[PDB]
């Protein structure tokens, strides 16, 4: 029943996916050993969406862990929930990609794509009614951006009709940790736009901005950014794992949220968000959730929505609430801020409400937005690419892998084409 | 005798069914288990077996299981025939395209199979009461596929249409007008009398009259159920002037294509408010024509009345009905078309309204059901047509409809048809 | 020929509406026309048929004012081939001085236009 | 049968009307919950005049409570008889008028006039044979004087033939509690003279004079002034709610009491009035009632009748008495004091007698007088207006509401015109 098959690519992808697995195992009440320990039967009916039923009433997640290094596999298996995973889905090479997209897409990951495909196919045939694939990866470096796009293309080729949603942490200028990120991002979005039905753009800088300027953490580590990602990870698929008054699965979002086929790079967000010493004072009412939700500080990318127009926004609310105030805020936001939403398309909001709130939360709101302002990251990536493209650096480490100049040129042309379409409707 | 098969399509249809049957079991005194503790007043809606069990003649069809298998878990799990409540595997994705060609295609044949096995025990089948929503993918596509085959297999039988219609301001999906426009061919060609339901107008109703600040859709349902039961009141209980379901629709309909009347219910009033009013027949008669009581956000004072039907129930004397309608025709603010100086059809029933124990509606000795066609309702479509233009002008979301097997020009036939309907409801007003 | 509008045209228009027999009591025009129901009464004198007065209700809440004016835009103004934006309509409904008069000026001219037209 | 529809405007109006409702509920024997508890059937036949028959033999008064603040509604509903009123006739705004006539007549009360009209119309259609509207309000401040005149004008416009009687407490120099009263009074009487068929002028100072110099109360509170008002409130309509030998309803008074259409601001009064320790000694005979009745101390305005001439006086007596002494006092008063009554109109008195006296009283007398001396309050209001008109104070708080100078000028001109007519026949 609407089974969803997860794939992890790169160290970023597999660690954030592992923490997502931890979060939704707590939501479904799954013991670290894999046994069920939840309180209500509501955690139990839609276990088949993320986990496989096995002997002893223990449940194994439908995740395929893919990497080119064994060290990340070693860390994840030794992590808090390493034991719950399938030993077979730990499919990995030995030599790393070295943050080389060409390595992952032609040499290093091409040999392991056969060993990942035979696992993803068995996972899919284990499903009763497959709905799609949620894939976690990073546009930075050559592992997540490199092999991730290749296997995404393969699964899209053999699964042409299933939903393809990807959550992509993507490079940024001021919190860049690797020199050669823009090549990787340009060569990755080239395949992401053509193949993926859904892509969530996540930028690390805005995660940092959330954890300082909203969460007031003095030392928010990398796991806290993983937590911020996993919150929306769990939120976007809430409707098809739990009952709610307005059920909106992934394709419910899709039919409402992407006006033209290529305009599918979106803006995630989550509410509520407070510091430790300020949650005691906050009124968690739904209107306040809304005023927090469309704030430019709550978002997870540097693209400020005030520099563009929203095409479609998705607000999947959660908890035991009525909904007239839901409609009134969703119309007030787009009425008083009608200059920030495309007036030519009147009702830019998709509303979904779930009946069971997250554990420890009385209510929650998950933000998904289509704004023309998201081109801020794309054109900046293209500009940084040009600053390292126009007269030939670092290309020997790609062309040595069989990579060629004209494909780089087409990738840049496609970035320019994308930013053109997203500026067209602004 | 006098059986009616109720169809429930989409989440809205199945849940409004859950509320309607909740009302019916109480008013006819059936337990949630189907038994009768202790007249054939139930033969209109419920079938009887040898063991003394009341089995409803209803189908719950949803292309997704969540709401219906929730019904399989609720208090009415044993009331219904389990495999007359049909569930699909893939949701409709708020898309008319898949619901009309792709996903409903494999399930409709079982739906008509169950409709046939519901028809073959009905000795006096009167008509069909199908419930859905315009904006929903299932309520659009599957209903569009279903009335097509019902109109050729049960062409003589009347098909009443109770549909939930989008608000001018309140909306839950961006694709709702797309689903709504391709429904218009079904109501025009494969429906006999359609009843349109607006959520925002009835939101205002419950805000002002019921004094309740925080109702749910369940409160909406526990009044749509009253409106449908009041329409079916004459078929199930005794009355001085019982209106047949065919008599009803003959009184509503001036022309085969003009069959889209508004609905209002009176007295919609809270329990704390029922005490301080005597609640005469006149004031419930006067309250119905008040634009602040309309079920659809359109001003009747902006339009002209063609047919008026007074469906009273409870302790109402027809003399008081005549006295009230004399006052109604006395004021000029309510101007009827030059078609109907006779104006009013009167229907009286002896059963007082049945109150839901968990409801927000008061217990009143008298209740009136107002159903009227008017030219003012074209405004409820006069914003939807301009709305549909505002999306179709770029081909806003058509690649999904195109990708699921719909012809691109079906949108062109759709807005041509709504324009024809809008014109048809304007010439008759002269 | 005056290219622009002078202060005297306002007075001319002020006197003309009084010249028509209108079923209204003694009160200023700039606050009554704002309601909207007065405008259709003005036009009743010319063509009683097109005016229904079974469609707009006199109130004095801005919500009903704008709801009536919007209706009037698409049922009287459209016949006169006359179109106005909502930004203007807001101001008319606010009893804004000068704003509704900017529509009162051409309204009568359009009415006389319809008079001259040989309608069968 | 001669139903009479009551409207309350302002805090003064609604509280004095509420205490009037209490008084006549005791007279008609109506329980606080609304049920009937009277002793004789005489309290029962004319219940339809003031109350609506409902289920359970309980009776709801035909009153419309209008205000611009919810606090007064809160006090009245929590008062002694708050529960008997209709929840629907509590029609009220949130922001107050701030004692601004322009606010109530143009901005604050204009939005609520629609919500009061739909209630007064339903109350009128609920009546079998409507006779008129008795409206209680205050000329002070901007609520009672402001919206009261507007809705009075509206009901006069749509009910042109029904009796319009208003009881108006009006400002005074020495017991003034608000700075901006004279503006309000001048802008209110402008509409009162043109629209109202009847206006009873009530001045607070003479109520104080009654409660000290006649009632000998050491601490007569505001409710005691309300009681003094409500006594004549009940007295003026006695004849059409109870049998009597001389029946004189409101229009019976009108045809006898206002010689020219605009001379309709009148002088209320009531007898008997004693202190607690002096009622034991008083002989309550009708002649003594008369000698008390035309006393300048018994009246409820500062206008001393010895400074003018009575045009018409109405003496609605009540109780089981014969009437030859009634005629003899009513002729002796106008004969021995013929210099205080217009000799040019010979019989200035209208006599009415009721058969059932007030509860606890063997007899009672209600005074209504038309004296040219009532111009004392009008010309003094005009003079105080001029002291704050001639060179422009406080006008920014009116002109900010769309109010204009020339309308103030016409209001003052109309006050001068009125005082001219009332001095003309003196
Ligand atoms: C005592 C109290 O009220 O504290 C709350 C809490 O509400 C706060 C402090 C929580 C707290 O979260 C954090 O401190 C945090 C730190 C870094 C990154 C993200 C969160 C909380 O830890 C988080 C936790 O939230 C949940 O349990 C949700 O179900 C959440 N799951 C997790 O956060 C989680 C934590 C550890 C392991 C597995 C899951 C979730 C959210 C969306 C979708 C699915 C699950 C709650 C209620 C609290 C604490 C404990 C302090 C917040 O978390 C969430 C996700 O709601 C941070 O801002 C929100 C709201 C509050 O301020
Ligand atoms: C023991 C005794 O004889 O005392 C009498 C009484 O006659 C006195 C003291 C009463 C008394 O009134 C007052 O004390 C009073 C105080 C402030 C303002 C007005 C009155 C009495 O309270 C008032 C009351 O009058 C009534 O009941 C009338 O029906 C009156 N209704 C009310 O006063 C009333 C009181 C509470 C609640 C509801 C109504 C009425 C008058 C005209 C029209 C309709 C009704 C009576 C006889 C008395 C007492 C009890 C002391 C007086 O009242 C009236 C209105 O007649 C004050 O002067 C008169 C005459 C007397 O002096
Ligand atoms: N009045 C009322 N309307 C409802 C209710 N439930 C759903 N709706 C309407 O249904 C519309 C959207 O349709 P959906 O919620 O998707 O239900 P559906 O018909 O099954 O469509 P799909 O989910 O795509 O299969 C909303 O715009 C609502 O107006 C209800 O309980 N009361
Ligand atoms: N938000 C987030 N970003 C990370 C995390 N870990 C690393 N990053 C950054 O994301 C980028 C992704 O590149 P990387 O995954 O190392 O390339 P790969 O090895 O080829 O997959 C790196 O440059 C890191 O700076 C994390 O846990 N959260
Ligand atoms: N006789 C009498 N006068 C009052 C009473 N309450 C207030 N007043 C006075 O009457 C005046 C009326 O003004 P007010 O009603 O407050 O203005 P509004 O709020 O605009 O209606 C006030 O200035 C008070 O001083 C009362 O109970 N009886
Ligand atoms: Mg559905």
């Amino acid at each position: 029943m609407r089974e969803i098959v997860h794939i992890q690519a790169g160290q970023c992808g597999n660690q954030i996916g592992a923490k997502f697995w931890e979060v939704i195992s707590d939501e479904h009440g799954i013991d670290p050993t894999g046994s069920y320990h939840g309180d209500s039967d509501l955690q139990l009916e839609r276990i088949n969406v993320y986990y496989n039923e096995a002997t002893g009433n223990k449940y194994v997640p439908r995740a395929i862990l893919v990497d080119l290094e064994p060290g990340t596999m070693d860390s994840v298996r030794s992590g808090p929930f390493g034991q719950i995973f399938r030993p077979d889905n730990f499919v990995f090479g030995q030599s790393g990609a070295g943050n080389n997209w060409a390595k992952g897409h032609y040499t290093e990951g091409a040999e392991l794509v056969d060993s990942v495909l035979d696992v993803v196919r068995k996972e899919s045939e284990s499903c009763d009614c497959l709905q799609g694939f949620q894939l976690t990866h990073s546009l930075g470096g050559g592992t997540g951006s490199g092999m991730g796009t290749l296997l995404i293309s393969k699964i899209r080729e053999e699964y042409p009709d299933r939903i393809m949603n990807t959550f992509s942490v993507m490079p940024s200028p001021k919190v860049s940790d690797t020199v050669v990120e823009p090549y990787n991002a340009t060569l990755s979005v080239h395949q992401l736009v053509e193949n993926t039905d859904e892509t969530y753009s996540i930028d690390n800088e805005a995660l940092y901005d959330i954890c300082f300027r909203t969460l007031k953490l003095t030392t928010p580590t990398y796991g806290d950014l993983n937590h911020l990602v996993s919150a929306t990870m769990s939120g976007v698929t809430t409707c098809l794992r739990f009952p709610g008054q307005l059920n909106a699965d992934l394709r419910k979002l899709a039919v409402n949220m992407v006006p033209f086929p290529r305009l599918h790079f979106f803006m995630p967000g989550f509410a509520p968000l407070t510091s430790r010493g300020s949650q005691q004072y906050r009124a968690l009412t739904v209107p306040e959730l809304t005023q927090q939700m469309f704030d430019s500080k709550n978002m997870m990318a540097a693209c400020d929505p005030r520099h563009g127009r929203y095409l479609t926004v998705a607000a999947i609310f959660r908890g035991r609430m009525s909904m007239k105030e839901v409609d009134e805020q969703m119309l007030n936001v787009q009425n008083k801020n009608s200059s920030y939403f495309v007036e030519w398309i009147p009702n830019n909001v998709k509303t979904a409400v779930c009946d069971i709130p997250p554990r420890g939360l009385k209510m929650s709101a998950t933000f998904i937005g289509n704004s023309t302002a998201i081109q801020e990251l794309f054109k900046r990536i293209s500009e940084q690419f040009t600053a390292m493209f126009r007269r030939k650096a670092f290309l020997h480490w790609y062309t040595g892998e069989g990579m060629d100049e004209m494909e780089f040129t087409e990738a840049e042309s496609n970035m320019n084409d994308l930013v053109s379409e997203y500026q067209q409707y602004q | 005798m006098r059986e009616c098969i109720s169809i429930h399509v989409g989440q809205a249809g199945v849940q409004i069914g859950n509320a309607c049957w909740e009302l019916y079991c109480l008013e006819h005194g059936i337990q949630p288990d189907g038994q009768m503790p202790s007249d054939d007043s139930f033969n209109t809606f419920f079938s009887e077996t040898g063991a003394g069990k009341h089995v409803p003649r209803a189908v719950f069809v949803d292309l997704e299981p969540t709401v219906i298998d929730e019904v399989r878990t609720g208090t009415y799990r044993q009331l219904f025939h389990p495999e007359q409540l049909i569930t699909g595997k893939e949701d409709a994705a708020n898309n008319y395209a898949r619901g009309h060609y792709t996903i409903g295609k494999e399930i409709i044949d079982l739906v008509l199979d169950r409709i046939r096995k519901l028809a073959d025990q009905c000795t006096g089948l009167q008509g069909f009461l199908v419930f859905h929503s315009f904006g929903g993918g299932t309520g659009s596509g599957f209903t569009s596929l279903l009335m097509e085959r019902l109109s050729v297999d049960y062409g003589k039988k009347s098909k009443l249409e109770f549909s939930i219609y989008p608000a001018p301001q309140v909306s839950t999906a961006v694709v709702e007008p797309y689903n709504s426009i391709l429904t218009t061919h079904t109501t025009l060609e494969h429906s006999d009398c359609a009843f349109m339901v607006d959520n925002e107008a009835i939101y205002d109703i419950c805000r002002r009259n019921l004094d309740i600040e925080r109702p749910t859709y369940t409160n909406l349902n526990r009044l749509i159920s009253q409106i449908v039961s009041s329409i079916t009141a004459s078929l199930r209980f005794d009355g001085a002037l019982n209106v047949d379901l065919t008599e009803f629709q003959t009184n509503l309909v001036p022309y085969p294509r003009i069959h889209f009347p508004l609905a209002t219910y009176a007295p919609v009033i809270s329990a704390e408010k029922a005490y301080h009013e005597q609640l005469s027949v006149a004031e419930i008669t006067n309250a119905c024509f008040e634009p602040a009581n309309q079920m659809v956000k359109c001003d009747p004072r902006h339009g002209k009345y063609m047919a008026c039907c007074l469906l009273y129930r409870g302790d109402v004397v027809p003399k008081d009905v005549n006295a009230a309608i004399a006052t109604i025709k006395t004021k000029r603010s309510i101007q009827f078309v030059d078609w109907c100086p006779t104006g009013f059809k009167v229907g009286i029933n002896y059963q007082p309204p049945t109150v839901v124990p968990g409801g927000d509606l008061a217990k009143v000795q008298r209740a009136v059901c107002m159903l009227s066609n008017t030219t003012a309702i074209a405004e409820a479509w006069a914003r939807l047509d301009h709305k549909f233009d505002l999306m179709y002008a770029k081909r806003a979301f058509v690649h999904w409809y195109v990708g699921e097997g719909m012809e691109e020009g079906e949108f062109s036939e759709a807005r041509e048809d709504m324009a024809a309907l809008e014109k048809d409801y304007e010439e008759v007003g002269v | 020929m005056a290219s622009s509008v002078d202060e005297e045209a306002l007075h001319q228009l002020y006197l003309w509406v009084d010249n028509i027999p209108l079923s209204r009591p003694k009160r200023n025009l700039s606050r009554d026309f704002s309601d909207g129901v007065l405008v259709a009464e003005v036009i009743k004198f010319y063509f009683p048929k097109m005016v229904e007065m079974h469609n707009y209700v006199p109130a004095n809440s801005l919500q009903q004012k704008l709801s009536n004016w919007g209706h009037l835009n698409r049922k009287v103004l459209k016949r006169l081939n006359f179109s106005v934006p909502d930004d203007v309509m807001r101001k008319i409904a606010q009893c804004a001085p000068g704003v509704v008069e900017l529509v009162l000026i051409p309204l009568r001219q359009r009415l006389e236009e319809r008079q001259r037209r040989r309608k069968q």
